[PDB]
């Protein structure tokens, strides 16, 4: 349960699971001051 | 201008 | 969402359209959490000033859609509510504080390509990541202009500003369970939430482990989009001891 949630949370199907970005999650990563 | 869904969820 | 973009297909897996049975409407914006738990604003459903006060039997939750009025058969799924419970000290009768209520589905949703739930933050994150400049990013099928509706979702990415700049462009007083967000007037971007968005989640990906943390809940803002103003969100960790208290009593 909630520590962390439904295990599994947060990752999106058609996205980080198949290791595909969104055409904006960059700028939000950019703006944490590089998020790589 | 919503388009009707299945009665079975107003019920 | 003013000033956003059209969403891309199961962008926003978690979010959730709160529709009233009669008239048929859009009511706000909600998030899936977990198989049976949607989490949205309370003001969506009870508001004094203007008479509102939902119950259960009121409201339908329509989960995995992208387009605000059709129903996308086979895709999207329609849940009733067993229960609604809002925060015993949301404060309506001034400046909106502890806007949150947990609604519990009859029956638990399945997950599919477009149904997922978001994860809550812990300590952690809420303080590596809920930091003035940073960006988080709204979803909603609310209005486009503060003075129409869009046809599909909506999506806008804003910073987190600095709590001073927030007290200081309003006459509200905010507590430390909401946040601001938005641009500055010396920015050069634009890009808010409006009416209908509420409820919604405010949500940011943690550059560690890459999960997506659902950090706030559109709450109010004066107008949309106006220069000077910003939007205030529901601080979901100040929060969330509440949120546990309730989904494991009940
Ligand atoms: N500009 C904004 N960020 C904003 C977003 C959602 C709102 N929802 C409301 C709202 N306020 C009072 C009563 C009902 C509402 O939907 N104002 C809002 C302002
Ligand atoms: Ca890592
Ligand atoms: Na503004
Ligand atoms: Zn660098
Ligand atoms: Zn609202
Ligand atoms: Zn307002």
């Amino acid at each position: 349960t909630f520590g962390s949630g439904e295990a599994d949370c947060g990752l999106r199907p058609l996205f980080e699971k198949k290791s595909l970005e969104d055409k904006t999650e960059r700028e939000l990563l950019e703006s944490y001051i590089d998020g790589r | 201008d919503f388009e009707e869904i299945p009665e079975e969820y107003l019920q | 969402i003013v000033e956003g973009s059209d969403a891309e297909i199961g962008m926003s897996p978690w979010q959730v359209m709160l529709f009233r049975k009669s008239p048929q409407e859009l009511l706000c914006g909600a998030s899936l959490i977990s198989d049976r738990w949607v989490l949205t604003a309370a003001h969506c459903l009870l508001y004094p000033p203007w008479d509102k006060n939902f119950t259960e039997n009121d409201l339908l939750v329509r989960i995995g859609k992208h387009s605000r009025t059709r129903y996308e058969r086979n895709i999207e799924k329609i849940s009733m509510l067993e229960k609604i419970y809002i925060h015993p000290r949301y404060n309506w009768r001034e400046n909106l504080d502890r806007d949150i209520a947990l609604m519990k589905l009859k029956k638990p949703v399945a997950f599919s390509d477009y149904i997922h739930p978001v994860c809550l933050p812990d300590r952690e994150t809420a303080a590596s990541l809920l930091q003035a400049g940073y960006k988080g990013r709204v979803t909603g099928w609310g209005n486009l202009k503060e003075t129409g509706q869009p046809s599909v979702l909506q999506v806008v990415n804003l910073p987190i500003v600095e709590r001073p700049v927030c007290k200081d462009s309003t006459r509200i007083r905010i507590t430390d369970n909401m946040f601001c967000a938005g641009y500055k007037p010396d920015e050069g971007k634009r890009g808010d939430a409006c009416e209908g968005d509420s409820g919604g989640p405010f949500v940011m990906k943690s550059p560690f482990n890459n999960r997506w943390y659902q950090m706030g809940i559109v709450s109010w803002g004066e107008g949309c989009d106006r220069d000077g103003k910003y939007g205030f969100y529901t601080h979901v960790f100040r929060l969330k001891k509440w949120i546990q208290k309730v989904i494991d009593q009940f």
